């Protein structure tokens, strides 16, 4: 109860507000390709009346850094937008274009301030942003509402995090590089949502999900025809 | 219902009450006018006695040339109040040139002990005080007591502090209202005895100062003060 | 957790609303049963108030009464027992939110319970009807006043008969309104549907 | 329950927060360090989330000065930002007034002095983390401090916080005399940290830097005297295991 | 109205905030100052031990605070700093202003007003410090001052605080001639200290000391910190192997 | 509980979840995107024969081509509409090109968003609904407590939502092409019909907007006047 | 610390869900037993109600059903006590935190110590059902109304049965709902994987 | 105050975790001495429940179980009240702080005071086994169910010791964890090391 | 005012630590007058439990035990009494603030308190000794297991002495430890030096 120490000093708040990230109901899932990276997210439009371009849990924040959240929405249309103009505002400041892992720690930053100032409830989502600079190509580091940050070769934020997680953990154990071998995104794509409806003992169409790519500095989103051409890719070669 | 800044069914403000509870648990102060002096008068709570004597502080406190003033509660407080007072007795006289009116002082003074209830987040002043002096270009005494809640008094003589009841008893009964001590010797000689209940033997328990007009003041030798418990004990055992 | 969730599936598959709405429907009209059990005992105080001493053996309209009132504790208990059995099983994960739902829930079952509790201090009185009278019988050889406390025994136990159908009226009655309107929160106790913020 | 929770003045005298915060310090992961005559070494276990997190972007040890890094053990956030302004504090109130860099001992000075802050005011928790600051400049010679978020601070000669320190600290304790060179404090702190594990105890899982001598190489320029070089040296993941082999 | 809060009062006018903080000390390393008609001491014994812990390019419990006056701290080590620091600084806009050292008791008076400050506002806890204050100006010669977080100061001939300053107290009020020349004082400070200690023995390493003195061959005060040393020594001179 | 920060044991903040509770128990509000522009209508309920017809204006224009309504607590709804008056104007007289609704909607999503961060202040108690036009089209969203909004087909909020939603549900299927401008509105004008029936004893009046290039001419209006008379005894024959 | 978690492991070791799933699966047909225990005091009380009068000797019959019925008593409250153990071993360290799951554990505990107070107010009722027939039988020199209490004590004792029964088979199903909700929480009441904070 | 903590002192100095963990670990295997004093009992209540009728005299199997049982309560008792008195004597200055560690022994305390009273509800029914049988094997003239009775007031007891044996178990069970868990808790309540701020 | 205090003065003046640290240190080492009315009684359960039949007439023994034992309830209990006397005569002037060290003060009453009632409910077992057994040695005239009840009234008795004895010890060594700790806060509650404000 409230944002002051425990008796364990594990004030719960931060705790709490876990859950909630995870509440939504969706799975992320993300891995680096050579020249290219990746984010697989689950797109459930339950309510007929809605429309599914208006749906999504990833954005285009920079020119070649988008983010995926697996969170509530009114909190995420935040975070999108703070993290959205601390690089627009850094560019100018700077000189130069804003990398991921950068943003990352501000972001990451910015939630610790809150926190422990008291001057507003931590949002309840867990951000995982994406692109690739040329200073440390296929980027992926992932915060949360606990304000931190770190790295991941490839992650996944979701209801069945571990799951998703143990299967790359062994495809990775053997492939034993830290990364996806091979050139084409089409073809990263294709292996991740692989490695994800094998994940879930689940099969999704033309439009039940929802993916990203970062290239060579030129971020753009997955949008509905070209992503069911990739299940047709991946259908016979399985 | 005590945290006060709010009202008891009965329309009190329980915490400015207890503020006054402290005055009591203070040491004691006792003034007396006459017709050319003002006489305030204290006790000592020599306790601990393994300081020097010297420089460690003394109750009656000048203000400006013609006006002081005494105290009984938090000494730890007290001392702020004095202050602010010593310095607006200037910013007047800046103003104004004319130097200040006893009476507006306490005013000033209540001022402060009464800012110290209305805002949350302060506490009142756990000090009641007695001041006295001659207005300028006045020969007429004047005597007034301020206490922590804001009110401002004018008294013929007063005491605050504990035991205050008693002396105050005494002293009822012995300060003609119709004509007041004449003599400053005599005026003095009253005062003294009327401490001499709560002292428990003793001239190096009380503390005398003695003001007049025209700016004159001047604090008491302790063989003075004697020469009086002396010439008292005397009478006293004449009765 | 797939065999787990069957078995309280299958149980609350077994009673519901549809179960509990003719007990209300069912002891809704049963009251005319009771509003009876009431008419019989007084038409009986009267013959004891006056019927003049005797010399006894054992009186067999009085028996008739209560055998069919212990007769009815027995239905009504029964019949609460069901009602009970349909929310202990709609009982929601312990925790601390939602508990508004829960709360009605309890509330509720406190006055059920209530109501089994009333009908368990007079719904044995038969084997108890006639408990101080094999006392009172004997010492068959004789206070003038032990034989008009025969005359009582009989008349008393003739009074907490139609006193207790009195009280009991208005309990049924009570839990009849009760359910009646909270009912949904009892079955659904916990919607869920908020979920509109993630 | 008590008078804990905010803060005021338990009947004692003890003040209630304070103590639960050093509560997720002795919680927290196991750290110490060694000042040794010649040089001072600090280290921190680097037990990993998962395998899938490339652990390899996160410093424990960082640099605050070309002369002074630090360490911690406790609520790994806090110490993130907390060194950032740390860094500016030990520009903005003293490189920019002097024109050079401040001894350990100021340094520490003003970060206990932010430490502060966060304690006397309602409407803000302290941070959850003790600090091991080693340092060295030219009038002190070499230092080693510790930081607790009470403010307060020390100065060792060598010691530990975290989950393994009651333990730790009696092994420091036996083996440490006023004459040992660096080498031998670097090769005594492995077998400290020894203990003290759970996980491993290859290169990339244990963070260990110290402060040495310095490192013409490091600059970047060449071409004036007085500017010679950083003695704060992050030993990476090769460097280590190395050691390992004189047990 | 019981405990919490400083804004408080009690039924009985009472600050209970206040008394627990003034009671606070009772927890701190013994520290004492003595005057004599020459020269004032100042002696502590050290707390927070273990046997890794240096205190020789440091110290916590005696702060020298101007060329002529010098305190002993016993509290909280996070609060002393901060008024030590703006102990400092006053005392230098005096010298800055009046181009002349200050007086100590105006710099006691001084402190004690905001330690009284915190004592009286809302969403601020007083400071759990005492000090024995010991210096010198030409205007009173040598004083020995005290204060508590209550924000009383007082004149003493020779004090004592923290720890079994009760007990530690009374040894005092036995030895003290008023003229007592400084060396009878060093040395009484250590018999009134040793009797009031824990450890098996008093040594060295776990101790603190300073004195302040002045004269005709100086003309002008002198006041030094002792050094590891100095101590490991007088301290045999007072029969201490 | 009780406070508007806090979270539940396992992260819920259920001030917001009454805030929606309340947004339910008021009046009906709905919206249907059509052809090219958009049609609006709700709930005025006449409590009595002393209200003047024709007056009390549920719905408000933003701008000169943003239709707006809502439901739930009315001094809530007033109050959220002017911060988007201003946001609106400011922006315009920023960038000169009328506001895009799909950033709109985020303007006030994130007004509506703070009012769950602080306690001190109460969230918001109105489920609103909005469109209108620009060059990429006409669009229409709806905004909630949580400040979560989406776009929809056609929206609904208040009393009764499911009427109107399975009845915006056929729609869908049977003109899977947008429904015609026109009959946009008579249609809406049933559809509010057959959802008042809960306040049935008690009589009312609808009012209907709308957005259109061919019609409205880019603009917002006011369905008043002719086309709204018939487009009621539209819904009057099918009230049957 | 290396011998005192092995005790504290080998115990949890030897009782688990695993057990547990048995008595809620043993206890969910089982009350077929109970559907039955009902049944046959049912078909009983009609032949104590009428089977006129008589000059006594100990019913074979009745018996046979106490004997039934104290023995099911017997089964349930050995099996709820072996729930019981499975929970009291998973009580972690206390103090004043994480008591979300903890709390779960002591309200299921309540309700189950309910269970097994219910099965000791008649799971005594044998050695009791011929306890005031004693006392009854004897007296055997005649009240006409002694030969009736006797009709009852037969038909009251074959009331508690019924009713006993009926109550009982709501308690049971009433603890296989709560368990099979909770449970997880039973076994794992802290979590502790909050580190990702530190 | 050299004398005073002297005493303080030796008292703690002779008991200690090195005391109790001997319970704990004497009261585990020791389980085995009821899992025992339980198969004995069952074996027994076959031979009551058919063992058909007879003319009385005192049976000397069965003392020879309740002299095992109580003989068993008495051990555990004075065990208990070993564990209790290792407690008590550590109980800290009385004061409002600190109290976390406090606590947990009174937690503990209580539930270690459950287990005593437990001990003492039947810690005595030898002398209360063959107390209601002077009463049965009297009237020794004869109700035939007075025979049947005494068949009864055999096997009952022997009910009593099964079922007294299952819930002891559990008990102990619990007690052995939550010691195991907390303990070092128990002996040391207040840390006091945080002087780290002075 | 002036006699007033010189009572108060007087009273408190006739009792102190002084008085109290004789009863902590005279109910130190009398311990071993209970360990020692320990073995006494167990060494007499074995002589009990076999020493087959008789044919009564009052055991010389046993009334020495219990002679023994009532004897030092009474001896405690006087100097309990005085302990408790010491700080009734300390409780000051009732009042909302200091009570810190009043509340101590209570704790302290209560534990004392406790050990009081614990010397009375059997304190009085040796004229309720031989109480059970005029009604027991009575009934001259014979159950075979009313002989056996003879037996066990005399066993009975010996593990009450036994047990209580080993709880007493317990309670005894539970109160040193508790006044050894406070004490100072029980003759010294409210200081009052706190002048240094005014
Ligand atoms: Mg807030």
């Amino acid at each position: 109860h409230i944002t002051i120490f425990s008796p364990e000093g594990r004030l719960y708040q931060v705790e709490y507000a876990f859950k909630a990230t995870n509440q939504t109901n969706i799975n992320s899932l993300a891995v680096r390709g050579k020249d290219c990276t990746v984010v697989i997210s689950q797109k459930k439009v339950p309510d007929k009346l809605l429309d599914p371009t208006t749906v999504s849990y990833i954005f285009c924040i920079s020119r070649t850094i988008g983010m995926v959240v697996n969170g509530p929405i009114p909190d995420a249309r935040n975070a999108a937008l703070r993290a959205k103009a601390e690089a627009a505002e850094f560019r100018y400041k700077y000189g130069y274009d804003m990398p991921c892992d950068v943003l990352a720690k501000r972001m990451a930053n910015l939630s610790q301030i809150y926190t422990q100032r008291a001057y507003m409830r931590p949002l309840g989502v867990i951000l995982t942003f994406v692109s690739v600079d040329e200073e440390l190509g296929p980027s992926i580091y992932k915060t949360d509402p606990a304000g931190y940050y770190v790295g991941y070769k490839a992650t996944a934020t979701g209801p069945k995090q571990q799951e998703i997680t143990t299967n790359l953990e062994n495809h990775f154990k053997k492939s034993k590089i830290d990364h996806i071998n091979e050139e084409s995104w089409e073809k990263v794509v294709e292996f991740a949502i692989t490695h994800m409806i094998d994940a879930l003992g689940t099969e999704f169409s033309k439009n039940d999900l929802e993916v990203g790519v970062a290239t060579k500095d030129k971020f753009f989103t997955l949008s509905a025809e070209n992503i069911e051409e990739r299940l047709v890719a991946i259908a016979e070669q399985d | 219902d005590r945290a006060l800044s709010i009202f008891s069914p009965d329309g009190h403000i329980f915490q400015v009450e207890y503020a006054l509870e402290a005055v009591k648990r203070g040491t004691c102060a006792v003034g007396v006018k006459g017709k050319n002096c003002v006489v305030l008068g204290c006790e000592r709570r020599s306790t601990l006695k393994l300081q020097d004597t010297r420089i460690t502080p003394s109750k009656v406190s000048k203000i400006d040339s013609h006006v002081v003033l005494s105290f009984s509660g938090l000494n730890a407080d007290s001392r702020i109040l004095i202050e602010k007072a010593r310095v607006e007795a200037q910013s007047h006289r800046l103003t104004l040139e004319d130097p200040v009116t006893v009476e507006y002082l306490t005013r000033y003074v209540a001022g402060v002990q009464q800012r110290y209830t209305q805002s949350g987040g302060v506490r009142p002043f756990g000090v009641s005080t007695l001041i006295a002096g001659f207005d300028p270009r006045d020969d007429e005494p004047k005597l007034y007591q301020t206490e922590p809640s804001g009110i401002y008094s004018s008294w013929s003589a007063q005491t605050i502090g504990r035991n205050s009841k008693t002396v105050r008893e005494f002293l009822e009964k012995n300060y003609d209202r119709k004509e007041p001590p004449a003599t400053v010797e005599e005026c003095v000689k009253l005062t003294v005895r009327s401490l001499l209940e709560v002292v428990q033997t003793g001239a190096k328990n009380i503390e005398i100062t003695v003001v007049k007009p025209d700016s004159d003041i001047v604090a008491l030798s302790s063989e003075e003060i004697n020469q009086y418990v002396t010439q008292i004990e005397q009478e006293k055992q004449e009765q | 957790a797939a065999l787990i969730q069957n078995l309280r599936d299958s149980y609350t598959e077994t009673s519901s609303f549809a179960v509990i709405e003719e007990w209300a429907a069912g002891t809704l009209q049963e009251i005319e049963g009771i509003a009876k059990a009431a008419a019989e005992a007084h038409g009986v105080i009267r013959n004891s108030t006056y019927g003049r001493a005797q010399a006894e053996k054992s009186p067999e309209q009085l028996l008739g009464v209560l055998q069919r009132y212990q007769d009815l504790c027995h239905n009504v208990y029964c019949q609460a027992e069901t009602i009970r059995t349909v929310i202990a099983i709609r009982i929601p994960e312990h925790k601390e939110e939602d508990n508004l739902g829960v709360a009605v829930q309890h509330a509720v079952l406190k006055i059920i319970d209530e109501l089994e509790i009333k009908t368990l201090g007079s719904g044995e009185k038969s084997g108890s009807g006639g408990a101080p009278t094999p006392i009172g019988m004997y010492a068959l050889r004789e206070s003038p006043s032990l034989l008009l406390e025969l005359r009582q025994i009989d008349a008393d136990f003739m009074l907490k008969v139609e006193l207790a159908t009195t009280h009991l009226s208005t309990m049924v009655r009570a839990v009849i309104n009760a359910y009646l309107l909270n009912w949904k929160k009892l079955i659904q106790p916990r919607t869920g549907t908020d979920h509109m913020v993630s | 329950r008590y008078s804990f929770s905010l803060t005021t003045f338990s009947p004692s005298g003890k003040l209630g927060q304070i103590d639960y915060a050093l509560t997720a310090v002795k919680q927290g992961v196991t750290s110490l360090g060694i000042k040794a005559t010649n040089g001072v070494v600090i280290a921190t276990e680097k037990k990993s989330s998962s395998p899938l997190a490339m652990s390899e972007t996160l410093s424990k040890v960082s640099l605050l000065t070309p002369d002074i890094g630090a360490v911690y053990s406790g609520m790994g956030p806090d110490y993130r930002v907390l060194v950032d302004k740390s860094r500016k504090v030990a520009h903005t109130s003293y490189k920019r007034i002097y024109g050079e860099y401040p001894p350990t001992k100021l340094l520490v000075s003003e970060v206990a002095k932010i430490m502060q802050e966060a304690t006397q005011s309602g409407g803000v928790r302290p941070f959850g983390v003790s600090l091991l600051i080693a340092g060295h400049d030219e009038f002190n010679g070499f230092s080693l401090y510790q930081v607790d978020p009470s403010g307060s601070y020390f100065p060792w000669k060598a010691t530990a916080i975290g989950k393994g320190s009651v333990a730790a600290k009696t092994f420091l304790e036996k083996r440490w005399n006023d004459e040992l060179e660096l080498e031998d404090a670097i090769h005594i702190a492995l077998l400290t940290l020894k203990e003290s594990v759970e996980g491993e105890f290859n290169g990339d899982t244990i963070e260990l830097a110290i402060i040495g001598d310095e490192n013409p190489d490091l600059l970047g320029y060449t071409g004036i005297p007085t500017d010679k070089g950083p003695r704060f040296r992050k030993l990476t993941s090769q460097e280590i295991n190395d050691r390992l082999e004189a047990l | 109205r019981y405990d919490s809060r400083t804004t408080i009062f009690s039924p009985e006018g009472r600050l209970y905030q206040v008394e627990y903080a003034l009671e606070s000390i009772s927890h701190a390393g013994t520290a004492i100052g003595i005057m004599a008609s020459d020269g004032i001491v100042l002696a502590a014994e050290r707390k927070v031990t273990s046997t890794l812990l240096e205190q020789d390019t440091s110290t916590e419990k005696l702060y020298k605070l101007n060329d002529k006056i010098a305190v002993a701290v016993a509290g909280l080590t996070a609060d002393a700093e901060i008024l030590i620091n703006t102990a400092r600084i006053h005392a230098q806009n005096y010298l800055k202003t009046y181009n002349e050292d200050i007086p100590v008791e105006i710099l006691v008076r001084r402190l004690s007003d905001i330690k009284q400050g915190y004592t009286q506002h809302g969403g601020l806890r007083p400071f759990g410090v005492s000090f024995i204050y010991a210096g010198y100006d030409d205007r009173y010669g040598y004083q020995l001052y005290t204060s508590n977080p209550s924000g009383n100061y007082t004149g003493w001939k020779a004090i004592s605080v923290g720890a079994n300053t009760s007990a530690a107290q009374t040894l005092l009020q036995m030895d003290y001639k008023d003229d007592m020349k400084v060396d009878d004082a060093i040395e009484l400070a250590l018999k009134t200290l040793s009797k009031t200690t824990d450890s098996s023995a008093l040594t060295y390493d776990r101790l603190e000391f300073a004195t302040i003195r002045k004269g005709a061959n100086d003309g002008e005060v002198y006041q030094k910190i002792f050094k590891p040393q100095e101590i490991k020594d007088i301290l045999v001179k007072t029969g201490i192997t | 509980d009780l406070s508007n920060s806090v979270f539940s044991p396992d992260g819920r903040n259920f001030q917001v979840e009454y805030a929606v509770k309340a947004v339910e128990n008021g009046t009906t509000s709905i919206g249907i995107k059509c052809n090219d522009g958009v049609v609006f209508a709700v709930e005025k309920l006449i409590t009595s024969k002393l209200l003047v017809p024709q007056k009390n204006v549920k719905i408000q224009v933003v701008d000169r081509h943003i239709g707006c309504v809502y439901s739930g607590l009315i001094p809530d709804g007033r109050h959220l509409v002017n911060r988007g008056r201003e946001e609106a104007a400011s922006f315009k007289k920023l960038y000169k090109t009328p506001i895009p609704i799909p950033a709109f909607a985020d303007r006030l999503g994130q007004y509506v968003q703070a009012h769950t961060l602080y306690n001190s202040v109460r969230p918001f108690g109105v489920s609103t609904i909005f469109g209108g036009v620009d060059k990429n089209g006409a669009h229409l969203y709806m905004l909630e407590p949580s400040g979560s909004y989406w776009g929809y087909k056609g929206a609904a909020t208040g009393k009764g939502r499911q009427s109107a939603k399975a009845e915006l549900e056929k729609l869908v299927d049977h003109h899977p092409e947008g429904l015609s401008a026109r009959e946009a509105v008579k249609q809406a004008a049933k559809i509010i019909y057959l959802a008042h029936e809960d306040n049935k004893e008690k009589d009312f009046e609808l009012e209907i907007s709308w957005c259109s290039l061919s019609e409205t001419n880019g603009l917002h209006k006011f369905v008043k006047g002719d086309l709204l008379q018939e487009a009621i005894d539209f819904a009057q024959k099918e009230i049957n």
